[PDB]
RNA sequence: GUCUACGGCCAUACCACCCUGAACGCGCCCGAUCUCGUCUGAUCUCGGAAGCUAAGCAGGGUCGGGCCUGGUUAGUACUUGGAUGGGAGACCGCCUGGGAAUACCGGGUGCUGUAGGCU
RNA sequence: CCGUGGAGCAGAAGGGCAAAAGCUCGCUUGAUCUUGAUUUUCAGUACGAAUACAGACCGUGAAAGCGGGGCCUCACGAUC
RNA sequence: ACGCAGUUUUAUCCGGUAAAGCGAAUGAUUAGAGGUCUUGGGGCCGAAACGAUCUCAACCUAUUCUCAAACUUUAAAUGGGUAAGAAGCCCGGCUCGCUGGCGUGGAGCCGGGGUGGAAUGCGAGUGCCUAGUGGGCCACUUUUGGUAAGCAGAACUGGC
């Protein structure tokens, strides 16, 4: 297999999968949470972020590698069924490989270089998330060091950030806890639904 | 080596634009064609009887000949050289007006009648146009209201 | 109370579906010209599937739609050996029953050593002045929501006017 | 259970044009009906358009125009009590008479009334009014059928030939009018002066008078309450014509009107419904409220 | 022996060094393409006006000139 | 303040449900002898006028769904031209100009062209 | 009963189409003659294809109208 | 002043890239929550039973994470065409075998009256003959194949 480094950058368009390659190795990554899945929104308060902040390519095998150290470490930090980590990413974008002569000089150079696809990787924007992790409030520093666990295996240079927002919706932390006590948002499962004034009065009626 | 062809990638531009399908309007028809008016050319996908050709569309020109469903349009296209003045045969599905024309005669109207209006009057009237000239010295107003301070927000992730 | 809401049977619609084409499809044709009076249609071949002997394009089916005074002592005729008793499962959503019965010799039919044996569908559908509304061309309209029939109205209607019985399905 | 229409069918379904939703027209015949080639560049497009409704007949006379189709004279079914037919008014007699009536009354706005006088005997034949040189030509206008199934012995064939017969060039063939035999294709004029001059209408009156009394009595209610017997209505559509033919001009109605009352509900303003709503809301918890300390 | 295939390049200094002018517009540019049957209707109004041109057209002319 | 016939724009005017419709008109509706066509007068065609606004239709309502418009997103993502600007690169900042969209929120929901009947 | 195209339009795709260009029915060869101009690669040369006309004879519907091949983008060939 | 412009200004359309979206169409896509009409796999009452019950798979609903050069609601900048007058407008009268209710419409011709019509800059138009060329390369930026190349192949501009 290729090394890492002739995959770093982004040269090319998108080649994601479809009626088009009609040929694709199966990805790395198949499971993207590896914590309790079935938490609700008020178990874990905090939550992390690993930023990007180089835009680059990060492959299948890298994201499995970094979720694997990362869960090994929280499962021993942490204990079992008391955190939930998501990888974020997702990788479509497919790269080709053009295998070289299968060693003579009797096959053809460069006469119709176009090559088969290797694997998957995954483009990275500056500033988008790779990763993050929910745990309680006291496991700030347990996050922490995951992420840093994480960091040393992901290539290119990528921050850590822990985010205002309560775990994994759009809504800060502080205007949380006094917005779900009243009807204004209603926990389902690891979400929460935001239900909005402009509804039919049924709903409304549902409630209170 | 490109595949030349008559209608090679216009899959976009003969496209007809969303929640816009069906029949064609009726107003498009009624709209009366004389020669010499400056008309537009955009290439419709609903009928492809009498369509124009892709390097036409978005085009201006002059109406030269007038038939039953179609009229004859004379187009300044620029080959890779010069410009040729070609005559084409488009039917009225794809011709709407230009409001360009439309608006330098409201212009001229209006010019003519305001030197016809203003020769009696012996007032020298400025119709000729001219640019956005430099805004003059004006006088601001506080009100006793202090102009409020601006500061740059600090870098916040 | 209600100025037109008397409900109606719009027409009823007979149909003999046998496996292959000829003699006993030309027969099963013959028995609904004396069962409703009028020359029948021939339904044919809708697929191809070939699990039991149909290809496409081959007449399959016989059928027809009586309506009026006909129509209604056709649906007597057929109620009379159904004995009135109709099962919840038989009425649709819309209004709409059908019940099938066994072969045509309990409907008052001579029986005849030529045509052979036979049965029908018998499938009605109920109605009430104003549904032609959505059949003709000059102007279409939906029908609405409180004139539609409903699904218990169909039985009530039923079990008003022929006094059957409904049996839970 | 089962997906149906949703929020993504309806912000991608097209809404069809305003007169074809109900279904009034087809935009289709319209298209070849209305346009005129673009050499006759102001050149009006005359059509006659023909409408059978329930207890009434509708003919009037349109051309294009980019606001809307431009009527230049109209003629209906409730103005044949005051030339004479008072009874009748969706008749295929009625509908000749119509014609003959809106020919006339265009001719005489246009006062091309004296030359052009059409066929004035009735005999069911085919006349092809054609144009006298020296003097203004004939008024040349086409048929608009609409979403009437166009079969031979229709009313709008009826008015076609009542306007043909008044003195309007219109393209036409025998073949529609009622008389045309489907096994032979020869054409009859006897039996389809016969059908405009009313007789079918008489024979069944007087088939029901032999038959059936009860029948008599439902049926051509208004016919025994006008006493219009069927050997009247030979002579009636006789007169109506003759009528019509001298006096084709149309007298203008009183204008005269009256108060004008608010007869149908105005919508509610915002601050209206935004109360409605603050009621809806308040007055709910009070119920529960009660409920539970009751 | 493979070489270059199709370039543009230095294209728009040559066109622009002789110039890419627009055509030459003229009054009464041609009468091609014009339908046959407006052209043959033309053709006669053009030789049936001086019938009744030089007659009727003198008279208004002397007229107007009476006028002013 | 309204409808009918013919129409322009073609959802500000479509979809589901719930209320109101006086006088014309639209229609529902009653009947196959003539014109006409099907298995069926259901649909299309010549005869209506015994009842009805039940339906269509016309208005109103839904903290309605869609559609249009306006804020927020946001001078943000992008981009014309410039530098002997930074960085190993990936990329980024600056000067001179233009400037997007989804979430979120608020407001509306038919206007008119010709002929005609009413209060 | 719901059903805005989620089917079909001979075949690779794109565009387009709902009382329709889709299926069925009835008559039909305008898939026939003739001279020009114009569009498309273009040197603005030719072939191929295509557009709008005009002059005669016909098809079709009652009629306005449509038709001188396939709903459009390819399906084809100088001298002697 | 005729006229012209690798330009700007004013009106005017043309487009589907950058960006953005898929709780909007199509195709990919992780996880949770509720409802279960039905289907399949387990456990329970017990001669068996759509007589009843717990759970999983499947389906539906409202959300949720990430993408499309051969997807798109919306949609930039840059950029493409036209017009900014005397070859134009108002008035009157003739011709038509074109069209036609109409002296209707539309073209052509004649006759008299009225130029100061966005800024800036510049003298323009046209005919004939004609050598050399018909292996290119490099650079900012946008990009195709390639791991990459002082590699191969494109767009604007500049340079050798
Ligand atoms: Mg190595
Ligand atoms: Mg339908
Ligand atoms: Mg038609
Ligand atoms: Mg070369
Ligand atoms: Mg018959
Ligand atoms: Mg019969
Ligand atoms: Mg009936
Ligand atoms: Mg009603
Ligand atoms: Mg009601
Ligand atoms: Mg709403
Ligand atoms: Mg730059
Ligand atoms: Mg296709
Ligand atoms: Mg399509
Ligand atoms: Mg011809
Ligand atoms: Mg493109
Ligand atoms: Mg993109
Ligand atoms: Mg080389
Ligand atoms: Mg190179």
């Amino acid at each position: 297999r290729r090394p890492a480094r002739c995959y770093r950058y982004c040269k090319n368009k998108p080649y994601p999968k479809s009626r088009f390659c009609r040929g694709v190795p199966d990805a790395k990554i198949r499971i993207f949470d590896l914590g309790r899945k079935k938490a609700k929104v008020d178990e874990f308060p905090l939550c992390g972020h690993m930023v990007s902040d180089e835009y680059e390519q990060l492959s299948s095998e890298a994201l499995e590698a970094a979720r694997i150290c990362a869960n090994k470490y929280m499962v021993k930090s942490c204990g079992k069924d008391g955190f939930h980590i998501r990888v974020r990413l997702h990788p479509f974008h497919v790269i080709r490989i053009n295998k070289m002569l299968s060693a003579d000089r009797l096959q053809t150079g460069m006469r119709g270089a176009f090559g088969k696809p290797q694997g998957t990787v995954a483009r990275v924007h500056i500033g988008q998330v790779i990763m993050s992790i929910r745990t309680k409030l006291q496991n700030k520093e347990h996050v922490i060091e995951a992420l840093r666990r994480a960091k040393f295996k992901f290539p290119g240079r990528q921050k850590i950030h822990i985010s205002k927002k309560w775990g994994f919706t759009k809504f800060n932390a502080d205007e949380f806890e006094d917005m779900v006590a009243e009807k204004r948002l209603i926990p389902d499962g690891c979400g929460v639904k935001y239900i909005p004034n402009r509804g039919p009065l049924d709903k409304w009626r549902a409630l209170h | 080596t490109n595949t030349k062809g008559k209608r090679r990638g216009t899959r976009y531009m003969f496209s007809r634009p969303f929640r816009k399908h069906g029949v064609v309007p009726l107003a498009t028809y009624m709209r009366i064609y004389k020669k010499g008016d400056i008309v537009d050319i955009k290439g419709m996908g609903t009928v492809q009887k009498g369509m124009p050709h892709k390097c036409y569309h978005g085009k201006t020109g002059r109406v030269y000949n007038v038939t039953q469903h179609a009229v004859g349009i004379i187009v300044n296209k620029q080959v890779k050289g010069k410009i040729l003045a070609k005559r084409i045969n488009v039917r009225i599905e794809h011709i709407k007006h230009s409001k360009s024309r439309d608006s330098f005669l409201k212009r001229v109207k209006e010019n003519d009648q305001k030197k016809k209006e203003a020769k009696e009057k012996g007032t020298w009237v400025q119709l000729k146009r001219h640019a956005a000239p430099p805004r003059e010295a004006h006088f601001v107003r506080t009100n006793g209201k202090e102009p409020e301070l601006l500061e740059p927000i600090p870098y916040e992730f | 109370e209600n100025p037109m809401r008397e409900l109606r049977i719009r027409k009823l619609c007979l149909n003999i579906c046998v496996g292959e084409s000829g003699d006993r499809l030309t027969r099963a044709a013959k028995v609904l010209e004396q069962l409703t009076g009028q020359t029948p249609v021939f339904s044919k071949a809708r697929y191809t599937v070939r699990s039991f002997g149909i290809r496409r394009n081959e007449k399959i089916a016989v059928h027809c739609t009586v309506r009026g005074a006909k129509a209604e002592e056709i649906l007597e005729k057929g109620l009379k050996v159904r004995e009135y008793e109709l099962r919840k499962n038989n009425f649709s959503d819309t209004g709409n029953f059908g019940f099938g019965i066994q072969e045509h010799i309990d409907l008052g039919i001579k029986y005849d050593p030529s045509i052979g044996i036979y049965g029908l569908d018998f499938y009605v559908v109920l109605g009430r002045p104003g549904f032609s509304i959505a059949d003709k061309k000059r102007r279409t309209g939906c029908i609405g929501a409180k004139h539609r029939i409903s699904k218990e109205e169909a039985m009530r209607w039923f079990q008003q006017k022929y006094d059957g019985i409904i049996l839970p399905g | 259970v089962k997906v149906v229409k949703n929020k993504a069918y309806f912000k991608r379904y097209q809404v069809r044009f305003r007169r074809r939703r109900e279904g009034k027209t087809d935009y289709y015949a319209r298209k070849r009906l209305v346009i005129q080639d673009k050499n006759k560049y102001n050149t009006p497009k005359y059509r006659m358009i023909v409408r059978v409704t329930n207890r009434d007949i509708i003919c009037q006379i349109a051309y294009a125009r980019i606001e809307g189709d431009m009527i230049v004279c109209a003629a209906y079914a409730h103005e044949l009590p005051k030339y004479g037919v008072k009874v009748g008014l969706t008749n295929y007699a009625a509908a000749y008479c119509t014609g003959l009536l809106l020919a006339r009354r265009l001719l005489n706005r246009f006062g091309m009334d004296k030359i052009y006088e059409g066929q004035v005997e009735v005999n069911g034949g085919e006349y092809n009014v054609e144009s006298i040189d020296g003097q203004p030509g004939a008024f040349t206008c086409y048929l608009d059928a609409g979403l009437a199934r166009t079969t031979t012995g229709n009313k709008v064939f009826g008015a076609l030939k009542g306007a043909v017969d008044g003195g309007l060039s219109i393209p036409h063939s025998t073949k529609r009018f009622p008389g045309y035999d489907s096994e032979s294709k020869e054409f009859n004029a006897e039996v389809h002066r016969k059908h405009i001059m009313g007789q079918n209408v008489a024979d069944y009156m007087r088939y029901l008078m032999e038959e059936d009394e009860d029948a008599y009595k439902k049926q051509f209610s208004q016919y025994i309450k006008n006493n219009v017997t069927p050997d009247m209505m030979e002579e009636m559509y006789k007169k109506a014509h003759a009528a019509i033919r001298e006096n084709p001009v149309y007298e203008k109605k009183p204008k005269r009107e009256v108060k004008k009352k608010r007869w149908n509900r105005p919508k509610m303003s915002l601050a209206q419904k935004k109360d409605r709503v603050a009621q809806k809301k308040a007055s709910f918890l009070r119920a529960q409220e009660r409920a539970a300390e009751s | 022996a493979k070489s270059k295939n199709h370039t543009t390049h230095n294209q728009s200094r040559k066109w622009h060094r002789n110039g890419i002018k627009k055509p030459r517009s003229q009054r009464y540019e041609s009468l091609k393409g014009v339908d046959p049957k407006f052209l043959r209707n033309m053709r006669f109004a053009k030789k049936h006006n001086k019938k009744g041109l030089k007659k009727m057209q003198a008279n208004n002319a002397k007229a107007v000139s009476a006028r002013a």
